[PDB]
């Protein structure tokens, strides 16, 4: 899957 | 109060989802050259974020089917010239913030709360624009990142509570940078583990306007965290 | 400037999510004079729903907003500015559909299934200026919305067996304009109710390359059925 | 909750 960063939501 | 009348329309951009308006708002009241407060900096963030974001999400999508049309030449090169048209646009973007942090918000953060925020977005950014570099300015490009997240990184330690979601945020994407960027995944573990832990160990410092934040990122710091000790 | 290429360019587009790229595509690929396909129909029609669609929900927004502000002037004087900053790109893009459809579409239409596509397409986009009309403009806009459907209705119920995805299609949205746009919730009513039994009575007719829109379709004329008798 | 067109997606 894709790695999380923050702040989310492209 | 041009600078009121603009933050107000930004939001109204916002509300419709129309967030080239709303980043043009937010780009015309940090021109203005007064220090933002933190509605207008989150407001300036969320803007830039979806504008670029969109674009990321279409150059993956784009990128993973010129891959997927290799020995079909005339589908891949359109691919690859599609891509290349993103990209353009994903540069100038990430050109357009990077300006505005280098030229407004850095040298006008008066605090240190500010100054890790802002240097977490230089980082971001630079990241964005490495995700898509290749060769001569790639090398440049990466340094850029590794610089911003760095100082942010050294700085957020100096004065930041471990619960803190900006720190906790900047070591989030620092990891993400280290793991996607350079690839180290050892470093990026180390970097993501830590953070996760030196929270957990201080649950007596979250604040209650804030500790919502603090606690989805510490699980996105220990989902990557998942994610790369099951493959590496 | 090839047929073909530019609409590989339209799903490419598509597939990125960026419908003004692949409206742009598929407005060139009209403007060359020939008949459409019923694939580039297709993408013609799914580029420009999704670019009049983000002004329609970016309108509702900003509408209600604008309606919640009475007794604040200048929140309500930006709040209406907007909207009708929104309400200007609504329209140039309706007027851009419906000039093709006037152009190139509906006249090159040879078969009464495209016709009866165009048709509805004329009646949807004249409905969306409608949901944004007042006053002096609105009666014209109204009528040929429903001239433009009714055309549609009759010639795909002379034509088109009943559970063809084009009238059920039709019927779907021809039923929503007598509901919301000329506020007659019995014709709106029964116009749906007649689609959706006429369809069920003959699932046999079903083709492995209709039945799924046609099966969406029944199902969305059964849900606005349920929502508009309660 | 509102009413339902085909094509949908907007």
């Amino acid at each position: 899957r894709e790695n999380n960063t923050h702040p989310e939501w492209s | 109060m041009d600078k009121n009348e603009l933050v107000q329309k930004a939001k109204l951009a916002e509300q419709a989802e129309r967030y080239d308006d709303m980043a043009a708002c937010m780009k015309s009241v940090t021109e203005q050259g007064a220090e933002l407060s933190n509605e207008e900096r989150n407001l300036l963030s969320v803007a830039y974020k979806n504008v670029v974001g969109a674009r990321r999400s279409s150059w993956r999508v784009v990128s993973s089917i010129e891959q997927k049309t290799e020995g079909a030449e005339k589908k891949q090169q359109m691919a690859r010239e599609y891509r290349e048209k993103i990209e353009t646009e994903l540069r100038d973007i990430c050109n357009d913030v990077l300006s505005l942090l280098e030229k407004f918000l850095i040298p006008n953060a008066s605090q240190a709360e500010s100054k890790v925020f802002y240097l977490k977005m230089k980082g971001d950014y630079y990241r964005y624009l490495a995700e898509v570099a290749a060769g001569d300015d790639k090398k440049g490009i990466v340094d850029q990142s590794q610089q911003a997240y760095q100082e942010a990184f050294e700085i957020s330690k100096k004065e930041m509570q471990p619960t803190h979601p900006i720190r906790l945020g900047l070591a989030l994407n620092f990891s993400v940078f280290y793991y996607e960027i350079l690839n180290s995944p050892e470093k990026a573990c180390s970097l993501a583990k830590t953070a996760f832990d030196e929270a957990i160990a201080e649950l007596d410092t979250l604040s209650e306007e804030s500790y919502k934040d603090s606690t989805l990122i510490m699980q996105l710091l220990r989902d990557n965290l998942t994610l790369w000790t099951s493959d590496t």
